[PDB]
RNA sequence: GUGGGAGAGGGUGGUGGAAUUCCCGGAGUAGCGGUGAAAUGCGCAGAUACCGGGAGGAACGCCGAUGGCGAAGGCAGCCACCUGGUCCACCCGUGACGCUGAGGCGCGAAAGCGUGGGGAGCAAACCGGAUUAGAUACCCGGGUAGUCCACGCCCUAAACGAUGCGCGCUAGGUCUCUGGGUCUCCUGGGGGCCGAAGCUAACGCGUUAAGCGCGCCGCCUGGGGAGUACGGCCGCAAGGC
């Protein structure tokens, strides 16, 4: 699955503050997280499609996230990506 | 030669034919008739008169070979198994439990073209 | 037109795969599961009910089938 | 970890060593398996509903457990090795939905 | 974000009964089967009907619904794991991050192809029997591919709601699935039915629009010729665009 325990952590981490949840960073977080879950999914199970069709999506969420965070501060979006390591 | 006494009465009856079956309390068969065990040949065995018959064969039958009591069970839908059940009534046999086990599947197999839809 | 079953019932859990004359009161005399017509459950009762039973049948504690008396 | 249910129907002719020996088994399976047991209700022989192994009827216990999600199935398929049991149940537990109460 | 929820949504491994078929055994005897009626078939090497045992495959009766889920194709025994979507309540966080979407990429019923398994019931082709003016057919008895599984191709359809997606706007009534309420009732989110205004050639549609609007994609331009020819592109092929 994922714990509570677990996405806790991620946010109690990517924060911009204390109560932060919604920030565009925290969402960036989370949409690798649920991610990287689910291609580890698809790793076996390549004939789960209807999954795919998820990943496939969280992952369109996951680019415009970033997209939009690279056009307002471009500063916060290089800081992101070379944390979560992804296309970037 | 056995004489048993008390039995089975096996109806079993088809769009085409009927037969009783007596057997023992154990379920091997003691006697037995149908439709053209009886004269009847073609598809007149099916006719429930054929049953009537049939069931009374299958009961003088049992009965010489000694049997009165017996326990009716009927497998399949088709016309004159009641008659044959009735033959039964008054066979001069005492019918124990009428009893209805027709096979019905939990969809295995895949019928013919003639029972499909 | 007779009475419905879960009004002769008390209390009970739609749950339990293990209780059972209160489970067989959900059949008919065949073994077959009984319509919510002759029941009276709701949507989502009788869909429980449903899974409760196949689970105590699989556990040989209700019928599977049974056979049919007089006719 | 979740914490499901055990149940195991198995045979009803058992005498006593047999049975205390197919009991330690199951402890041994549990303990190896990663199950924490939290209770126990073994209601022993009851008449079936159809034969099972050819027997009238069978000897039932049922385990609260909690264990190791990922573990649950190799639980079950060691369980089952045993002849001398014949049906094996595992079941994520739930909690009670009543009516009429 | 947090807290609940319903579900044949997907993948994997397991396992449960009913029925068919075949094999073993008991008992039993002369016919069963099949049709409009029949015959072919099967049966003294003892069938059928009955009882007991066994193997193997395929599909899941009642529940089952006018029901549910899914983007579509589609999805049904039970169990466990792996996972997608989606709904509600709190109104907590980000602050226009939105809508559509030519190319592209992925999915895509059935049939079909390849390789290797598997093969019970069914069953194109085929072998027979009957009917008929004949019967390359409708009915009957056999039967191979194939239906099943793995992997890889195939990319079609009455792939239908013959109704592209998003948002906003315009009476109600009623039945229902599923949430949340102070719970005869109100409030969300689905499924149906009647009907305001309006629309419509009609039939019909009508808060699940075929009404009133805006954005954006797809498409149409008389019937044949023809989804043919040629060219290109994919395809092992069949064939597809
Ligand atoms: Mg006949
Ligand atoms: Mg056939
Ligand atoms: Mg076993
Ligand atoms: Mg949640
Ligand atoms: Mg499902
Ligand atoms: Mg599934
Ligand atoms: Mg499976
Ligand atoms: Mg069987
Ligand atoms: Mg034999
Ligand atoms: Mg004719
Ligand atoms: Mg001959
Ligand atoms: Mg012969
Ligand atoms: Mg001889
Ligand atoms: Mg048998
Ligand atoms: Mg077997
Ligand atoms: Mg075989
Ligand atoms: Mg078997
Ligand atoms: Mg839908
Ligand atoms: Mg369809
Ligand atoms: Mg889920
Ligand atoms: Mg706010
Ligand atoms: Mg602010
Ligand atoms: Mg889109
Ligand atoms: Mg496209
Ligand atoms: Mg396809
Ligand atoms: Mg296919
Ligand atoms: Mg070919
Ligand atoms: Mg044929
Ligand atoms: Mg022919
Ligand atoms: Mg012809
Ligand atoms: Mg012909
Ligand atoms: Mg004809
Ligand atoms: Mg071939
Ligand atoms: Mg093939
Ligand atoms: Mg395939
Ligand atoms: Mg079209
Ligand atoms: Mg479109
Ligand atoms: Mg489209
Ligand atoms: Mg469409
Ligand atoms: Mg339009
Ligand atoms: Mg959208
Ligand atoms: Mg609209
Ligand atoms: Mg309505
Ligand atoms: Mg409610
Ligand atoms: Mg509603
Ligand atoms: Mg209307
Ligand atoms: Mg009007
Ligand atoms: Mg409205
Ligand atoms: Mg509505
Ligand atoms: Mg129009
Ligand atoms: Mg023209
Ligand atoms: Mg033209
Ligand atoms: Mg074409
Ligand atoms: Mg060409
Ligand atoms: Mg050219
Ligand atoms: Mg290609
Ligand atoms: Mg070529
Ligand atoms: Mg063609
Ligand atoms: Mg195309």
């Amino acid at each position: 699955p994922i714990t509570k325990e677990e996405k806790q952590k991620v946010i109690q981490e990517f924060a911009r503050f204390p109560g932060d949840t919604g920030s565009t960073e925290v969402q960036v977080a989370l949409l690798t997280l649920r991610i990287n879950r689910l291609s580890e999914h698809l790793k076996v199970h390549k004939k789960d499609h209807h999954s795919h069709r998820g990943l496939l999506m969280m992952v369109g969420q996951r680019r415009r996230l970033l997209r939009y965070l690279q056009r307002e501060d471009p500063e916060r979006y290089r800081a992101l990506i070379e944390k979560l390591g992804i296309r970037g | 030669k056995r004489q048993v006494a008390s039995g089975r009465a096996y109806i079993h009856a088809s769009y085409n034919n009927t037969i009783v079956t007596i057997t023992d309390p154990d379920g091997n068969p003691i006697t037995w008739s149908s439709g053209g065990v009886i004269g009847y040949k073609g598809s007149r065995k099916g006719t429930p008169y054929a049953a009537q018959l049939a069931a009374l064969d299958a009961a003088k039958k049992a009965m010489a070979y000694g049997m009165q009591s017996v326990d009716v069970i009927v497998r399949g839908t088709g016309a004159g198994r009641e008659q044959a059940i009735r033959a039964l009534q008054a066979s001069g046999l005492q019918v124990k439990s009428i009893v209805d086990d027709t096979p019905v599947p939990h969809n295995g197999c895949r019928p013919k073209k003639k029972f499909r839809k | 037109r007779k009475a419905k079953v879960k009004a002769t019932l008390g209390e009970f859990d739609l749950r339990d795969y293990r209780n059972v004359e209160v489970l067989k009161r959900f059949l008919s005399e065949t073994g077959k599961i009984l319509p919510r017509r002759r029941t009276g459950l709701s949507a989502k009762e009788q869909r429980i009910l449903a899974k409760t039973i196949k689970r105590a049948r699989i556990l040989g504690l209700l019928p599977f089938t049974e056979k049919l008396v007089r006719k | 970890m979740r914490r499901y249910e055990v149940n195991i129907v198995l045979n009803p002719n058992l005498d006593q060593s047999q049975l205390a020996l197919e009991k330690e088994i199951i402890q041994r399976a549990l303990e190896n398996y990663g199950a924490r047991v939290e209770k126990v209700e073994e209601l022993g022989l009851r008449r079936l509903a159809y034969p099972i192994a050819k027997d009238p009827q069978g000897y039932f216990l049922w385990y609260q457990v909690e264990m190791p999600e990922d573990r649950v199935n190799d639980l079950a398929r060691e369980l089952r090795i045993r002849d001398n049991v014949r049906r094996v149940m595992v079941v994520k537990s739930q909690e009670p939905f009543l009516a009429n109460a």
